[PDB]
């Protein structure tokens, strides 16, 4: 159940 | 919710403390079930708050599949800053939710009684899972979603208990799942990295930032890719490749500690190419033998509240198996292929051998973590490089 990631 | 272990240490888990999972504090030195299998299972569904009802969703009905599409499009996972939201397509949801062995009662919806509006969902699909030295029939839990207007009313514990009950009825007592939140208790902690393919769009929508020491023109040159892949004999997977792709994957996965065990029918389902869902390219060498393959699935995100750019087209690294082509070359070609297919960004976790190429191929580290979990299974945690399981 995914995690929505963007660039740190 | 807690997204760091620090915040999770101070937290109390009123629901998860009741569940057969290890406590966040303790270290695990055993291998096996937290509790024995139950030999009598509750026959009645758990009670929902008044005005709501259970409804199993027939995803073969295009109208019902569209209702699920809309629930998730409007209410599913967002990033930390509430700027992007997953936008699983209807055809992708069919791929993810009807693999071999899927069951209708495991597509678990919640509707408003009066309006029939779909306001909640959770799903299970069956999977054989290899965890250290044990192979177990399990389910993968995915797509837990509560409508934003129903949040913080403890509907999610009811959804979890109800899917648990429905899986228990079929004789399955362990599950695997991922989450961006910290719960008792991660078996492994992974991190997303991102490879920019369309830097101008990514910077415009604030998915990425322009480095203070770099200009836009330089940033676009930094991320420019060849027009075509370089690996000899790279081509899309075909039906004739299903057995060898199964063979390559099965042998490649033995080196990790948390992996799927796929039948040949499951390999067909998860890898046979479907446009805008799943891409698999094999390497067929000068002798006609398939020696490597790369794969990535299609999962765009809605760009919230933006007047011009509405969607972020993202590719996600799936399973990449190398025996004769270097992994670095394989992943370089995956980037070129994703760029060719119009993707804005290529995402990959730091699991399996991915750390060997992430920095070299100019991936940037993402924010937050992807935690891996087992339900009713006690085992030591593992580093990301030993996780060999990718979920949709
Ligand atoms: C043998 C078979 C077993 C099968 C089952 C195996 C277990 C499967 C487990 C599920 C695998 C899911 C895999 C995926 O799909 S992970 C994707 C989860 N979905 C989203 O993030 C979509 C956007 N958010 C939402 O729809 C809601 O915020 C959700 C539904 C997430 C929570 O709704 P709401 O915000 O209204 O909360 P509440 O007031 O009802 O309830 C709060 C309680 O719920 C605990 N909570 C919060 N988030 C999660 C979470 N993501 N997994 C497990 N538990 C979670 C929370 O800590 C608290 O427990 P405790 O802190 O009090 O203890």
């Amino acid at each position: 159940g995914k995690q929505n990631s963007k660039l740190r | 919710p807690a997204k760091t272990m620090e915040e999770a240490s101070k937290r109390s888990y009123q629901f998860w403390d009741t569940q057969p999972v290890p406590k966040l504090g303790e270290v695990v030195n055993t291998h096996g079930p937290v509790e024995p299998d139950k030999d009598n299972i509750r026959q009645e569904p758990y009670t929902l708050p008044q005005g709501f009802t259970w409804d199993a969703l027939d995803l073969g009905d295009r109208g019902v599949l569209k209702e699920l599409y809309t629930l998730l499009n409007e209410n599913y996972v967002e990033d930390d800053d509430n700027m992007f939201r997953f936008d699983y397509s209807p055809e992708f949801l069919l791929w993810a939710l009807r693999p071999p062995g899927w069951l209708p009662q495991w597509h678990c919806g919640v509707r408003v009684v009066s309006s029939r509006k779909l306001v909640g969902f959770i799903s299970a699909i069956p999977a054989n899972i290899h965890i250290y030295d044990t192979e177990k029939k399990m389910v993968e839990i995915n797509f837990l979603c509560v409508h934003k207007k129903l949040r913080s009313k403890r509907v999610a514990p009811v959804l979890i208990r109800e899917i648990t009950r429905r899986v228990h009825l079929e004789g399955i007592f362990q599950a695997v799942y991922t989450a961006g939140v910290v719960l008792p208790k991660p078996v492994g902690t992974c991190r997303y990295w991102h490879r920019s393919l369309n830097p101008r769009k990514l910077i415009e929508v604030k998915f990425s930032h322009l480095s203070r020491n770099m200009t836009m023109q330089r940033t676009m040159k930094l991320y420019r890719l060849p027009e075509t892949p370089k690996t000899a004999g790279l081509r899309p997977m075909e039906t004739k490749d299903i057995p060898v792709v199964h063979q390559l994957l099965t042998r490649y996965l033995k080196q990790f500690h948390l992996t799927p065990v796929m039948s040949q029918e499951e390999v067909e389902h998860w890898f046979y190419p479907q446009e805008n869902i799943i891409d698999t390219f094999v390497v067929e060498n000068a002798n006609g033998e398939v020696t490597d393959f790369l794969s990535f699935y299609t999962l765009p995100s809605t760009i919230m509240n933006h007047p011009t750019h509405k969607s972020l087209k993202a590719a996600y690294s799936f399973y990449n198996v190398h025996t004769q082509t270097p992994l670095l070359d394989l992943m370089s070609d995956a980037l070129v292929l994703a760029k060719m297919k119009g993707f804005d960004v290529f995402n990959a976790l730091d699991l399996m051998e991915n750390k060997t190429f992430l920095e070299k191929l100019k991936f940037g580290i993402g924010d937050g973590n992807l935690q891996y979990y087992l339900y009713n299974w006690k085992c030591p945690s593992m580093g990301a490089e030993k996780v060999g399981l990718v979920l949709q």
